[PDB]
RNA sequence: GGGGGGAACCUGGGGAACUGAAACAUCUCAGUACCCAGAGGAGAGGAAAGAGAAAUCGACUCCCUGAGUAGCGGCGAGCGA
RNA sequence: CUGUUGGGAAGCAGCGCCAGAGAGGGUGAAAGCCCCGUAGGCGAAAGGUGGGGGGAUAGGUGAGGGUACCCGAGUACCCCGUGGUUCGUGGAGCCAUGGGGGAAUCUGGGCGGACCACCGCCUAAGGCUAAGUACUCCGGGUGACCGAUAGCGCACCAGUACCGUGAGGGAAAGGUGAAAAGAACCCCGGGAGGGGAGUGAAAUAGAGCCUGAAACCGUGGGCUUACAAGCAGUCACGGCCCCGAGGGGUUGUGGCGUGCCUAUUGAAGCAUGAGCCGGCGACUCACGGUCGUGGGCGAGCUUAAGCCGUUGAGGCGGAGGCGUAGGGAAACCGAGUCCGAACAGGGCGCAGCGGCCGCAAAGUCCGCGGCCGUGGACCCGAAACCGGGC
RNA sequence: GCUGGGGCUAGGAGUGAAAAGCUAACCGAGCCCGGAGAUAGCUGGUUCUCCCCGAAAUGACUUUAGGGUCAGCCUCAGGCG
RNA sequence: GGAUGACCCCAGGCGGUAGGGGAGCGUUCCCGAUGCCGAUGAAGGCCGACCCGCGAGGGCGGCUGGAGGUAAGGGAAGUGC
RNA sequence: ACCCGGUGAAAUUGAACUGGCCGUGAAGAUGCGGCCUACCCGUGGCAGGACGAAAAGACCCCGUGGAGCUUUACUGCAGCC
């Protein structure tokens, strides 16, 4: 039906393991058929390219690699933690991501 | 008493004897088997119990004896079963049929018959027959036989 | 394979 | 037999949660220490009478 | 499946109280005019199977 | 309304042989394998012109038991309420 | 949450916390608290179901007294030929029915094992009827189930490739790494392939990719061999090379020496089988029996199907079975009985250890073991027979 | 007479100027699938180690003779001594 | 002998096919296990002239390997070529 | 056919370090004994031996195996009276 993506593109979060453990970035991009996001500025790997259009000269290029999705927690746009989703349902009906330390939204 | 200290005694899970698995075993190629005869075949040998290479067996060649019955079967007739004096001798005050099959000592669905074995008891025995012998021991004993039908 | 060719006969040891 | 106290007791790593109905031997030699309400010790008392 | 009663053996043999196997003497169905007296008298009577005999018979009878 | 299909299961119409009997024909294998028809989520059966000895029971189906008993049988191998 | 080793922590250390949740799977290694979950709850406009709860409808229901009107016809019934039943012609009933004959309407008819009488049971010749029963294409749960020669034929684009006119037959083939970061660019080369550079913790992890055995092929080195007779080794001593009063490798001379398996009276045998290596490959299971054995209980022992509980908890259930008495074809009698006229003879039968309590035991239930019967029953192999199709 | 195309006849059956010839590269009874893991008293094969004992190739009977039943001979357990 | 494998002493037996009997090794799996061994390196591989065992085997050490393995005591079998 | 360049099978194969004679041996020995002979490895040729290869001997016997055929063998069935 879907893959449970507990972190959107576009929040930003902490990497909680790995060469990477500590870092914080945005959310880049969500996979969910792989079960991965790219962090900005998180995963970073050497690609060779070939001497070609877009790419005269050749060499190398900087590239973002994928994080597995449970290798990360969002920080709370309040409290500013990282932390677990709860969802929260409003009067409305609709039905909100909450933080879990303190209490409020993260969309 | 832990699990590790739960044990079997000696002898009571003896291990299986397994032929066919090599020269050490004493057991192996032939599977203790021999050499090369119907007995040493798949299938092996007809009933040992009967079979005696061709000839008449030794039960074939005795003779039948008395009514072996016939088609519609069984005829029903009463069928009784006897329980000595001695047998009684743990029971006080009556003694029924009814009685005796709780206890064991009667089948159920046999007539019950009171014979001779043992030591009469000064008791109300009900049955659907009696001995001479244990008609004469019960009364000569202060009890009292009551010959239901 | 699937086709065996059929052997020679024996030397006839009548 | 009381259902709230199994249920308080049944993830703890060192508890096997059981009724009185239930005893079996294989539960009380797995285990260390025994123990029984006065109830359940009724149970266990009339089913080895 | 449970082994079924040999109805031969049962019509031809009687297993006693200690497992002793029983049966009726041969030789007197016919040819009896010029047999002894001695002959017919005692072939009236039953014997007792050699053992080895009388143990596979019992093999035979497993419900009696 | 029918027609055709559906892995097994079900009922009906037909129906072998190897094999076993240390040969073989009655007997066995077996009303099995298989062919055909029909049916359905089940089918079959079913409300006594019953059972069978109890002066009894109370439709049918299915399980346990009765029982390898009663019996059947070149009274053989076996078959079997 | 933090620190620490580490490519990586979930490992280790320190201080905490949840638990009706410590089933399980993931995440860079080994995580209750990171992820997916789990316990515990919640949920349908629409379709399907609805055996449960409710309502409706169809439907259902008295006595005597008279009367003798009806009560299932090519039927019952008898006979001939068969089938079904445990019943194979048997004393052969019953149920069925192809052929002939052929009724009656309750004072009628059928049955209780030929037949007759008596006492009884039941009302044929129209139909329908849930539930408890069977099965598994299908969905889900769970394994003292398999783990790529296994498990389905198929983990993979398999009922395919391929074989066959056709019915039909019928494979092989899984795995880089945490992540493609899947090797830019340079060098030799037509390419293929390689050498550098670069990535990675690791590149004999480089895609002909995890581990990477053996047969088999090669390169390098130590010892050795061109006057020598050999189931190839073994024992001895000596030489050389290696490792540090010893050991390993080699083998020059001397001694001794007829492969393995199978079958056979007897094989090195010129009798069988085997090129060599890897993997697959043959005494089991169920029910019954018979001994033995470890226990439980013991003139007693034991439950089956089921029912309740559990959700890897157990209990109920005594129907029934084995044993407590044998003898006889049986009637029958019974510690006796059978043959017999017999009080005759004979056959088959009958009767714990201590100090009222204890040990033990008839027996029986369960476990284990050997062996037996029934099944394909230790595994592989016919030539054939039969059925339905092509 | 030979030959192309279109057709009919088949498994205890066809067809045969007759050879038991031919019926899809082996026909004294086609092929496939099934019964089926037919049956095989025959041949072959039967997998770790150690310790104790240790046979027989005879008799009788057998549509039996290279297979069996009983006995003889081996082994284990318990008893007697 | 000491006191019922606690080790010692003396004496004797110990060729072996069919076959009987005894005691053991190892493989897969279950309980022991919410445990314990494990990246300071699991299983598997390759060596070893070392240690234990009569033997089947078990250790230990080095290399390889890179994520599993599993004790004492028992339980069950698709168990050794 | 032979030599050089290119491509490159096969049945078979226990392993082999695979000689003669006279003996021996399960009765026809490269493999055992005693002698005799014999430096190491090939290439083209011949076919005496390796009881050479191939095909689990068709003959023959054995099996209470099979199949075709026959008849005044047995017992049935069709068909016909
Ligand atoms: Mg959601
Ligand atoms: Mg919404
Ligand atoms: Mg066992
Ligand atoms: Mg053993
Ligand atoms: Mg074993
Ligand atoms: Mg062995
Ligand atoms: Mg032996
Ligand atoms: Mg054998
Ligand atoms: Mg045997
Ligand atoms: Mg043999
Ligand atoms: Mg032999
Ligand atoms: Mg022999
Ligand atoms: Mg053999
Ligand atoms: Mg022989
Ligand atoms: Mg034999
Ligand atoms: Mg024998
Ligand atoms: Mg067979
Ligand atoms: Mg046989
Ligand atoms: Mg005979
Ligand atoms: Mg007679
Ligand atoms: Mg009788
Ligand atoms: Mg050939
Ligand atoms: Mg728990
Ligand atoms: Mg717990
Ligand atoms: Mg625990
Ligand atoms: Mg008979
Ligand atoms: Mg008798
Ligand atoms: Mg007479
Ligand atoms: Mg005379
Ligand atoms: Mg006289
Ligand atoms: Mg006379
Ligand atoms: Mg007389
Ligand atoms: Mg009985
Ligand atoms: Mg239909
Ligand atoms: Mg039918
Ligand atoms: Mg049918
Ligand atoms: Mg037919
Ligand atoms: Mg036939
Ligand atoms: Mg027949
Ligand atoms: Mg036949
Ligand atoms: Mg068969
Ligand atoms: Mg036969
Ligand atoms: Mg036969
Ligand atoms: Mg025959
Ligand atoms: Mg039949
Ligand atoms: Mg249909
Ligand atoms: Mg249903
Ligand atoms: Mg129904
Ligand atoms: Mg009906
Ligand atoms: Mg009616
Ligand atoms: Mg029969
Ligand atoms: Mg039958
Ligand atoms: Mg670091
Ligand atoms: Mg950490
Ligand atoms: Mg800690
Ligand atoms: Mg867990
Ligand atoms: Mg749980
Ligand atoms: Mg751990
Ligand atoms: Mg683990
Ligand atoms: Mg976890
Ligand atoms: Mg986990
Ligand atoms: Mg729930
Ligand atoms: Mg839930
Ligand atoms: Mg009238
Ligand atoms: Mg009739
Ligand atoms: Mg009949
Ligand atoms: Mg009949
Ligand atoms: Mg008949
Ligand atoms: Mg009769
Ligand atoms: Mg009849
Ligand atoms: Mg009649
Ligand atoms: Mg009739
Ligand atoms: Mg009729
Ligand atoms: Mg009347
Ligand atoms: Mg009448
Ligand atoms: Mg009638
Ligand atoms: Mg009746
Ligand atoms: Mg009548
Ligand atoms: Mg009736
Ligand atoms: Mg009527
Ligand atoms: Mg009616
Ligand atoms: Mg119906
Ligand atoms: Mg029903
Ligand atoms: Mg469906
Ligand atoms: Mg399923
Ligand atoms: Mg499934
Ligand atoms: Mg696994
Ligand atoms: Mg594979
Ligand atoms: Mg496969
Ligand atoms: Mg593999
Ligand atoms: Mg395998
Ligand atoms: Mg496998
Ligand atoms: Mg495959
Ligand atoms: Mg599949
Ligand atoms: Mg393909
Ligand atoms: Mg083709
Ligand atoms: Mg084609
Ligand atoms: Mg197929
Ligand atoms: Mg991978
Ligand atoms: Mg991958
Ligand atoms: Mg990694
Ligand atoms: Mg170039
Ligand atoms: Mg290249
Ligand atoms: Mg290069
Ligand atoms: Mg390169
Ligand atoms: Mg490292
Ligand atoms: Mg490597
Ligand atoms: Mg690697
Ligand atoms: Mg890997
Ligand atoms: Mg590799
Ligand atoms: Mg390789
Ligand atoms: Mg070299
Ligand atoms: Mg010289
Ligand atoms: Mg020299
Ligand atoms: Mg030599
Ligand atoms: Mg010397
Ligand atoms: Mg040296
Ligand atoms: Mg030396
Ligand atoms: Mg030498
Ligand atoms: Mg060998
Ligand atoms: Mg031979
Ligand atoms: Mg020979
Ligand atoms: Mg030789
Ligand atoms: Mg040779
Ligand atoms: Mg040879
Ligand atoms: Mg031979
Ligand atoms: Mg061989
Ligand atoms: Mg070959
Ligand atoms: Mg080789
Ligand atoms: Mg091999
Ligand atoms: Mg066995
Ligand atoms: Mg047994
Ligand atoms: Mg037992
Ligand atoms: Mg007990
Ligand atoms: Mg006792
Ligand atoms: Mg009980
Ligand atoms: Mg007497
Ligand atoms: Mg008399
Ligand atoms: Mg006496
Ligand atoms: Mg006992
Ligand atoms: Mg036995
Ligand atoms: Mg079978
Ligand atoms: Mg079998
Ligand atoms: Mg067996
Ligand atoms: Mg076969
Ligand atoms: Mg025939
Ligand atoms: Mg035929
Ligand atoms: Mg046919
Ligand atoms: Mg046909
Ligand atoms: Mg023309
Ligand atoms: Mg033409
Ligand atoms: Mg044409
Ligand atoms: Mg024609
Ligand atoms: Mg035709
Ligand atoms: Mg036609
Ligand atoms: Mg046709
Ligand atoms: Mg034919
Ligand atoms: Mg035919
Ligand atoms: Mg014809
Ligand atoms: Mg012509
Ligand atoms: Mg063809
Ligand atoms: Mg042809
Ligand atoms: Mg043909
Ligand atoms: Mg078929
Ligand atoms: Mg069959
Ligand atoms: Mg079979
Ligand atoms: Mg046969
Ligand atoms: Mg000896
Ligand atoms: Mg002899
Ligand atoms: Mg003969
Ligand atoms: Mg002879
Ligand atoms: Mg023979
Ligand atoms: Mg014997
Ligand atoms: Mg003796
Ligand atoms: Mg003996
Ligand atoms: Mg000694
Ligand atoms: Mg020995
Ligand atoms: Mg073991
Ligand atoms: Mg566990
Ligand atoms: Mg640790
Ligand atoms: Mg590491
Ligand atoms: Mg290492
Ligand atoms: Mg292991
Ligand atoms: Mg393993
Ligand atoms: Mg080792
Ligand atoms: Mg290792
Ligand atoms: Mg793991
Ligand atoms: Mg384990
Ligand atoms: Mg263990
Ligand atoms: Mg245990
Ligand atoms: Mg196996
Ligand atoms: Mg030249
Ligand atoms: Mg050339
Ligand atoms: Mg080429
Ligand atoms: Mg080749
Ligand atoms: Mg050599
Ligand atoms: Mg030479
Ligand atoms: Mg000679
Ligand atoms: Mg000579
Ligand atoms: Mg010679
Ligand atoms: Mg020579
Ligand atoms: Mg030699
Ligand atoms: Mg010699
Ligand atoms: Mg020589
Ligand atoms: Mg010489
Ligand atoms: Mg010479
Ligand atoms: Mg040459
Ligand atoms: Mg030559
Ligand atoms: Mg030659
Ligand atoms: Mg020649
Ligand atoms: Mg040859
Ligand atoms: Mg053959
Ligand atoms: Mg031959
Ligand atoms: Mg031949
Ligand atoms: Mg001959
Ligand atoms: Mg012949
Ligand atoms: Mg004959
Ligand atoms: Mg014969
Ligand atoms: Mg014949
Ligand atoms: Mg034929
Ligand atoms: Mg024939
Ligand atoms: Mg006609
Ligand atoms: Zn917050």
């Amino acid at each position: 039906m879907r893959v449970k993506m507990h972190v959107k593109k576009g929040d930003t979060v902490l990497v909680a393991s790995g060469k990477y453990k500590g870092r914080v970035g945005k959310v880049k991009e969500v996979l969910p058929k792989k079960y991965a996001v790219i962090v900005e500025g998180v995963n970073i790997v050497k690609k060779a390219v070939r001497v070609s259009p877009k790419y005269p000269q050749g060499g190398f290029i900087e590239k973002e690699a994928p994080l597995h999705a449970s290798k990360v927690r969002p920080i709370c746009p309040a409290c500013g933690k990282p932390t677990r989703v709860r969802k929260k349902f409003l009067e409305n009906g609709k039905k909100i991501r909450v933080c879990a330390k303190c209490g409020g939204a993260l969309d | 008493m832990k699990l590790s200290d739960l044990r079997p005694n000696p002898g009571a899970n003896k291990r299986r004897k397994r032929v066919g698995r090599g020269p050490g075993s004493g057991h192996g190629k032939t599977a203790t088997r021999g050499h090369k005869g119907q007995k040493s075949r798949s299938g092996g040998l007809k009933d040992p119990r009967r079979f005696e290479g061709g000839r008449s067996t030794t039960l074939m060649r005795l003779p039948k004896r008395g009514m072996q019955g016939q088609v519609p079967g069984e005829i029903k007739r009463p069928r009784y079963q006897g329980v000595n004096l001695k047998d009684l001798a743990r029971f006080e005050g009556e003694v029924t049929p009814e009685l005796l099959v709780r206890a064991g000592l009667l089948k159920k669905g046999y007539r019950l018959k009171i014979l001779g074995e043992g030591e009469a008891k000064p008791l109300k025995v009900v049955a659907h027959a009696f001995s001479k012998s244990a008609l004469e021991k019960l009364k000569a004993a202060g009890g009292e036989p009551v010959l239901l039908e | 394979p699937v086709y065996i060719p059929q052997p020679r006969p024996p030397h006839p040891r009548l | 037999g009381n259902e709230l106290v199994r249920r308080a007791a049944r993830n703890l790593p060192w508890v096997v949660t059981l009724a009185p109905e239930g005893l079996n031997v294989y539960d009380i030699v797995r285990t260390e220490r025994l123990v029984m309400d006065l109830d359940a010790w009724e149970v266990f008392q009339n089913r080895i009478g | 499946p449970k082994m079924k009663t040999h109805k031969g053996a049962k019509k031809r043999v009687k297993i006693t109280a200690s497992g002793k196997v029983v049966a009726m003497k041969t030789g007197k169905r016919h040819l009896n005019w010029q047999k002894s007296g001695k002959e017919i008298r005692q072939k009236g009577r039953k014997f007792v199977l050699a053992k080895p005999e009388a143990e596979r018979i019992k093999l035979l009878l497993p419900y009696e």
